[PDB]
């Protein structure tokens, strides 16, 4: 991620991972994409916050 | 002072002025010392830059 430290420092300063998820009518595309590198126990998965 | 002639009081300007000369003298080292400077970096911010 470009300017990594800035995100770290801006997220650190906030001091909260509070998170609400919204809805984006992603028309005609496959959500919940998956990769074998991001294992979540048995099955493969992906980052929890990204689609 | 108090003698047979009675009581009395008189100031000593010579040493009094010697105190003012040291005080007024430390004032002019501090009052009006200001050195001008300009275009310092922005010290306040509105957005999150990191």
């Amino acid at each position: 991620v470009p300017d990594y430290a800035s995100l770290r420092s801006l997220v650190a300063s906030s001091g909260t991972l509070e998170f609400n998820n919204e809805s984006f009518n992603w028309a005609g595309v496959t959500q919940n994409g998956t990769s074998s590198s991001c294992r979540r126990g048995s099955n493969s998965s992906f980052f929890s916050r990204l689609n | 002072h108090q003698n047979s002639e009675g009581r009395g009081q008189a100031a000593d300007l010579k040493s009094t002025q010697a105190a003012i000369d040291q005080i007024n003298g430390k004032l002019n080292r501090l009052i009006g010392k200001t050195n001008e400077k300009f275009h310092q970096i922005e010290k306040e911010f509105s957005e999150v830059e990191g």
